[PDB]
């Protein structure tokens, strides 16, 4: 809160941070999307998809 | 130049040029096209008793030399010998395509004839890949259409022939209307016209063969991954123009443009080839041959080729259709002069050679379609007759933005999807 409940200071950091954490998504994204890379997406059969791939 | 061509009872056409020896035969109009899916690869059957062992020494003795060759909008049965024994011939010819039309046919010689193409046949499609795969380029190119039936003929469909349905086709083509009697090598032309004219009589005249269903080209693809393969062959192509066609020379000078190329051979890639440039950076392929096929309904243009490179293969397709693009839209003025230069070169070695039988299929196969061999020199002059502007114009209609047949073996798995090849066949614009 940064005082005695919630006020000034609680909202302006809450912007701040509103602001920040977006820009790390973003980043956990890239994280999320090079895991993905590595093995490609499945498929609904749950078996391998490597016998026939497109791009 | 020579070339003269006289009827009578049946079509005559003869070609002397004072060589070696002078071969003679008869080359019929009709052939692989001519077929259907369950009778297909009867020619090639005929091919193989006329070629047979019991036949052979026949000729042999006589001292005679037999050829035989199936195509698709032909087929052609040549007796090769000495300039003066050109009557032994004739004699042998007519002996076996009308006495022994029942001979032959004999069992024993059918069934060993028969076991042996069907063994012929089973090593190509086990072995031949690059002709293989252009095989299947047709097959997939003209599907359910004449033109898509394979000259050997299927696998299958050779098994259940049997002698009735050799006599069958011969009796509806070996005609006298869908026939034409070729000589080449050193014979001269009054000499065959009246030793042909000697014995009279017609076999079968005023009959018609029976007619069908003009060809037709559809992008399609037909993809045999063969991951056991060490190579990946594969050909690739477009409606052509068929023979007889006011492109018929331009279409030839394009594929000469790019050429065939030969990664091993030094001055394969000292070529001037702007491909070349793309291509042997990475080395992308083994090699690779442009082509023009021609036939009487259609043709094919575009190329074959084989590679090792088998994770690299989607750039040997980029770079190849990237510069097809070029034909439309920049092709420069010294690639055309170039083309003519080998184009003349390359033409003239088929035309040109030291083999009769070799000259023989290439005038009876235009003869029976055109009535009448094009003179070397009156193509030369339609070859340097033929601007960047002509290209460029053939090259709009036949490869911009046109669907395309792909055939592929082996190690295929890097070809990209038919889609994404056919999107190569232009380049965006403003």
């Amino acid at each position: 809160w940064g005082g005695f409940s919630v006020s000034n200071p609680t909202i302006q950091r809450f912007f701040a941070l509103h602001y920040l954490v977006p820009f790390i998504i973003a980043a956990m994204v890239i994280m999320h999307l090079m895991a993905l890379h590595i093995h490609g997406s499945s498929n609904p059969l749950g078996i391998t998809g490597n016998l026939d791939r497109i791009p | 130049a020579e070339v003269t061509q006289l009827s009578n009872g049946i079509v005559v056409a003869t070609e002397h040029n004072p060589a070696h020896t002078a071969s003679v035969g008869v080359v019929f109009g009709s052939g692989a096209a001519n077929e259907n899916p369950y009778n297909n690869g009867v020619s090639n059957l005929w091919k193989n008793i006329f070629l047979s062992k019991e036949n052979s020494a026949v000729a042999a003795k006589e001292g005679l030399a037999l050829s035989s060759n199936i195509s698709r909008d032909f087929q052609s049965y040549i007796v090769s010998s000495l300039p003066g024994s050109t009557d032994k011939s004739l004699d042998f010819l007519n002996q076996s395509f009308i006495q022994q039309k029942a001979n032959l046919l004999s069992s024993s010689n059918f069934e060993a004839t028969k076991k042996s193409v069907l063994k012929q046949v089973q090593d190509f499609e086990d072995n031949d890949h690059p002709n293989r795969v252009l095989e299947h380029l047709h097959s997939t190119a003209f599907q359910n259409t004449p033109l898509s039936l394979p000259t050997r003929g299927t696998l299958e469909s050779l098994e259940n022939l049997v002698v009735a349905d050799l006599e069958s086709f011969a009796n509806n083509h070996f005609l006298n209307s869908n026939a034409v009697v070729v000589g080449t090598g050193n014979i001269k032309h009054e000499d065959l016209v009246n030793s042909i004219e000697s014995k009279n009589l017609s076999l079968q005249t005023g009959t018609k063969p029976v007619l069908k269903k003009k060809a037709a080209f559809l992008g399609s693809e037909v993809r045999l991954r063969d991951d056991t393969l060490p190579k990946a062959w594969i050909s690739l192509a477009v409606e052509g123009e068929p023979v007889n066609s006011p492109n018929y020379f331009v279409a030839k000078l394009a594929a000469q443009i790019f050429g065939s190329y030969n990664a091993f051979e030094p001055a394969s890639r000292l070529q001037g080839i702007k491909l070349l440039d793309n291509i042997q950076e990475y080395q992308l392929c083994d090699n690779f041959n442009h082509f023009s096929l021609s036939y009487k309904d259609s043709g094919l243009w575009g190329f074959s080729t084989a590679t090792r490179n088998v994770t690299m293969i989607d750039d040997l397709i980029h770079f190849t259709l990237k510069q097809w693009n070029r034909l439309t839209i920049s092709v420069t003025d010294t690639e055309v002069e170039r083309a003519k230069s080998l184009l003349k070169l390359q033409l003239g070695q088929l035309y040109e050679s030291g083999n009769p039988v070799n000259d023989a299929n290439l005038l009876g196969a235009e003869v029976l379609i055109k009535g009448s061999k094009l003179s070397l020199g009156e193509a030369f002059k339609k070859i340097d007759a033929i601007t960047v502007k002509d290209v460029k114009a053939w090259a709009g209609k036949r490869l911009w933005d046109q669907d395309i047949a792909i055939a592929g073996t082996g190690q295929i798995e890097g070809l990209l999807d038919y889609m994404r090849i056919r999107s190569d066949m232009s380049m965006m614009r403003w």
